[PDB]
């Protein structure tokens, strides 16, 4: 049953791996965010923004053509 | 028979014909009674029975606005002064209703259930409402089971029972009310995993209060209303228990909402924070019925609040899945940390700088035992916010961003102090630096110091395993730094003199894990508490030498894991927690040290002693073990005027500004009568106030000191 | 509903048997229509009586409920699960009965 | 003097006679004054102690504009400039219920209070303000405790008996009446501290 959950959690919704990719989308994505806010030299867009963006652009590909196999 | 809140609401019809003083008891009295205002706040008024059931009430209030008017005058005592049994059959005629919902006794809409019979305006428009089955149908189609005995407002909220206990925030979320969760989230698919057993969907959440174990509940609800909820688990909503005072010992209340819930159909959830009562005697409740295997429940816990009741029953865990809820990393915090920076700065109406934000990670994180950066972090922020926001309150401004230091620092200060620690360095050139700072205490040892500064970093860097303890047995004299050197060590280490901790194994030849607390059978919380108290600590024991077989077996704990179970059950984190083992063991071979012996030759033959004392295995965690040896008068005086260093702390500092005077024979003369060879002069230390500040004080009692009026010896 | 059930029992067929069926005449020996049934149902079952099963309360009796409940028909209800097994193992405890 | 809150209506019903500049102070102007809105923000409709005493005043919240539209138009001057003592008495004879329901100024019931003659829909079905039956009512039931003493907030229960289990010291504080204690403020500074 809990395996049948795990599945079904997974099968319940979006695929752990999925949503794992949605996870760590999440992850750094807010973080980005606050970084530039202020006036900095060193925790500014300089560092990482620069790295989340590409960061970003590492796993974004595989997630709707992944979800398009629920489609 | 009637509710008493039918007799409330009997009560307004009647206060209702006693203010607006209507002579008789009528047909139409009660929807006054009924409706609480123009709100459908009452069960007969719009979401009501009536409107949605069969036919708008709103039209039959609208009208009946007159109805309640064209009442006639009274004068003061006649006013409804009859039960008028025209009316008042419904005194027996109410009884229809009241327990085809399965209850004990009549209520608003059963009392109303005979007054369609009774109390209506049957007309060309008959105004007498929900009809056959409607009303009965409403009845039960709204809660039903509406009512049991007097309890509760009859009828009470649009639809019945458990609104006023039920507490969703699914609404909140979709109200936006909640705040978005972090790295739970598995965490709670785990939860979420929980939750398809016919088994058990019943979890327990078990660590630390104040980890978000509610918090938790919101990305729960959060994903439901997301959808994240999976398709048996779309149907609930979030419900979860917010107690209630039972206001004689009225749990039935509490036992209302069970099938009331029960009776809803899945639409919701239960949750239930910590105490999944145990009452002291109530007992089972719910128990039963929560043992049915509908009602999905969570529970959430740390251990021995777990260990309270289910130990006892076991059927919870027959019941429930207990699920572990890790203390977020740093960075969880740091990232969820951002989740209300936006919001308690513009709460406290101000900005942050994440710099601080890390920053209490960072440092708060060591430094607030009992709380958890998962919170406290926060919580230090909010504290962060607020007298610097206060500093902008009411005047004291520009400031807004919290700044990085003193909103740790000044806050830290606030906290503990001496923030200059706490300031800059971190983790590192306190250690390059360590042992040459540490070389003020007492020269020589160095090495063991050097180990010592090593062994830190061993127990730094992670390398050695993170957990495990930093371990420690000394061997010298009194005098020697078993004596001593824990003083400075925190003092170093954690900047303080008390996380060195005091144990005498003198105290315990036999049992103190009795006292040391044991499963309670009488509070022997010291050990624990010494923690309990104090997390970031150091570990001096006493007598290390005799440690009788109780004391060394947790020893080994200690030694092991850098963890430290209790009696009651609690195991306790020793890694960030450092050990001191008082040993006089080859004393015969300290003693020796008058031929200042080759160490290591003196130290095995003192190891084989040591090495007898102890089985392997304590020995094989030791991280060091060394003499306190011989001292050299280089070492002496200057240890000598290390106490005369510090004279002033209190005195030249902090109260006399006396300005020190010593001849270098007296300086002398303290290693020279006062030095002990086994002791030393800590002997003397305890003399010197003697020899040295009464004699001082003898000349304060005399003023020929004024300050810096100063002769000596 | 009054007598705050979900079922009709068979109280409650003679609760309406207390019109017909009587003498109601010169010489009235009707059927008590509310007032000592309610109260004596107070005394026999209550609300207890929900109602939903095959009926036994004949004489002094009706009542063997609340705790006591039985999974039999429940199980020729079918409400739970067929085992596996444990067939001579409860042989035995079959047995035990004997 | 009569209660600010009911001379905030007062005004405002003076304010009232003058957005549509009418003529005259007469008894049923205030009855649109009484009211923003249904909101029990105006009490006068629902909270009032007439809708819970005699009259609702749900659709009865039709009327009062229909007079006041309905009053021979003015120009701005004599807008307000008459108390119109059929009205005017309103000021005084608001202190008749002060008295009954034991209170010492002029309150939002009692500028209510004193209308309970004419200030109505008074006809062979009169939708109005019934005298004693309303307001003694529900004057209870609002308040229960009419005195406010010479400066006060809302004279309806504010909070229910607010002021009768908890002295407010910032009374004394605006009223200066108490020696301000000292090295207190690192407390305070807590306080607000602990605060926020
Ligand atoms: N993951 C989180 N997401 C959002 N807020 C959180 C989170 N964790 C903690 N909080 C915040 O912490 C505060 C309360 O913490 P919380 O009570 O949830 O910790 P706890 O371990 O659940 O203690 P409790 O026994 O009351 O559940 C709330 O303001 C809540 O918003
Ligand atoms: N290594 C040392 N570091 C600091 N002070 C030392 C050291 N060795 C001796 N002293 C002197 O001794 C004083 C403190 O002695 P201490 O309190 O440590 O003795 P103790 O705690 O009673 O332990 P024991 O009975 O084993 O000697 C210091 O203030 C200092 O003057």
């Amino acid at each position: 049953d809990i395996s049948c959950a795990g599945v079904a959690v997974a099968r319940d919704s979006k695929p752990e791996e999925l949503d794992s990719k949605e996870r760590q989308l999440q992850l750094i994505q807010v973080e980005i965010k606050a970084l530039e806010r202020d006036e900095d030299a060193d925790s500014t867009t300089k560092d990482r923004l620069k790295l989340a963006r590409q960061k970003e652009a590492s796993l974004q590909e595989e997630l709707e053509p992944l979800r398009q196999r629920y489609n | 028979q009637f509710t008493e809140r039918a007799l409330t609401i009997l009560t307004l019809a009647q206060k209702l014909a006693s203010d607006h003083q209507h002579p008789q008891l009528q047909p139409i009295h009660i929807l006054a009674a009924f409706i609480e205002t123009p709100e459908d706040g009452s069960v007969p008024y719009l979401q009501n029975l009536i409107e949605k059931g069969r036919y708008d009430y709103d039209l039959f209030k609208k009208v009946v606005n007159r109805n309640l008017v064209r009442i006639p005058q009274q004068q003061p005592a006649p006013a409804e002064i009859t039960p008028s049994y025209a009316l008042g059959k419904v005194l027996q005629d109410a009884a229809k209703i009241q327990k085809q919902q399965k209850d004990s006794f009549i209520a608003q809409d059963h009392i109303l259930f005979a007054l369609f019979n009774d109390s209506s305006i049957q007309q060309i428009f008959k105004e007498a409402q929900v009809d056959i089955e409607a009303i009965k149908q409403q009845a039960l189609e709204l809660r039903g089971n509406t009512r049991i005995d007097s309890r509760g407002a009859d009828t009470n909220t649009p639809l019945e029972y458990l609104s006023k206990y039920a507490i969703d925030m699914t609404e909140q979320a979709r109200q936006g009310k909640l705040d978005p969760v972090i790295g739970r989230e598995e965490e709670i698919r785990s939860t979420i995993r929980v939750l398809a057993r016919r088994i058990k969907s019943n979890p327990c959440l078990i660590g630390e209060p104040g980890i978000g174990k509610t918090a938790i509940i919101e990305g729960v609800a959060q994903r439901i209303i997301d959808d994240d909820v999976p398709t048996i688990l779309q149907g609930a909503k979030l419900f979860s228990l917010d107690l209630a005072a039972l206001t004689g010992d009225f749990e039935e209340r509490f036992k209302g909402v069970l099938k009331e819930i029960e009776e809803s159909k899945t639409l919701i959830v239960l949750f239930i924070d910590e105490i999944h009562m145990l009452m002291g005697n109530a007992a089972n409740i719910l128990k039963p019925a929560l043992s049915r295997g509908q009602l999905k429940v969570i529970g959430a816990t740390t251990n021995n609040e777990y260990r309270s009741i289910v130990e006892k029953d076991g059927a919870f865990e027959r019941r429930f899945q207990k699920i572990e809820v890790a203390e977020p990393s740093v960075r969880q915090t740091v990232a969820i940390l951002r989740g209300l920076q936006p919001k308690y700065e513009i709460h406290h109406g101000v900005r942050i700088l994440d710099s601080a934000l890390v920053t209490a990670a960072q440092l708060a994180k060591r430094y607030l035992p009992y709380r958890r950066l998962p919170d406290s972090a926060l919580d230090l922020v909010d504290i962060s916010c607020a007298g610097v926001a206060v500093a902008r309150d009411s005047k004291p401004s520009m400031i807004q961003n919290v700044v990085d230091s003193d909103t740790i620092s000044e806050t830290a200060a606030r906290l503990t102090g001496i923030p200059v620690k706490k300031l800059s360095e971190s983790e590192n050139e306190k250690l390059i630096h360590m042992e040459r700072d540490l070389s003020s205490e007492v020269v020589g040892q160095m090495d063991a110091i050097k180990a010592v500064s090593n062994a830190v970093r061993l127990s730094r860097s992670g390398l050695a395993n993170p957990r495990q303890p930093a371990s420690f047995l000394f061997l010298g004299l009194s005098g020697s730094g078993k004596t001593e050197l824990a003083k400075k060590v925190a003092g170093f280490l954690f900047n303080d003199e008390d996380m060195m901790i005091r144990v005498d194994c003198s105290e315990l030849s036999e049992k103190y894990a009795v006292s040391k607390l044991l499963g309670t059978t009488d509070e022997g919380g010291f050990l624990t508490n010494q923690l309990q108290y104090k997390p970031y600590s150091v570990l001096l024991f006493d007598e290390v030498e005799k440690a009788h077989p109780d004391v060394l077996t947790v020893m080994l704990q200690m030694l092991d894991d850098g963890r430290i179970t209790s009696g009651q059950g609690k195991t306790i984190d020793c890694s960030n927690c450092i050990v001191i083992m008082t040993s006089n063991l080859g004393a015969e071979f300290i003693n020796s040290q008058q031929g200042s012996k080759i160490q290591e030759s003196t130290k095995n033959l003192v190891m084989g002693a040591v090495r007898q004392h102890f089985r392997p295995e304590f020995l094989n965690r030791i991280s060091s073990i060394v003499i306190f040896n011989k001292l050299s008068r280089k070492a002496i005086h200057k240890i000598v005027d290390i106490r005369l260093k510090e004279i002033e702390e209190r005195f030249e500092q902090n109260d006399k500004h006396y300005k020190l005077n010593l001849t270098q024979e007296a300086k002398d003369f303290l290693a020279k009568y006062g030095y002990s060879d086994d002791m030393g002069a800590r002997p003397l230390n305890r003399l010197i106030q003697n020899e040295i500040l009464n004699k001082l004080a003898l000349r304060i009692l005399k003023n020929e000191i004024k300050d810096k009026e100063t002769v000596n010896v």
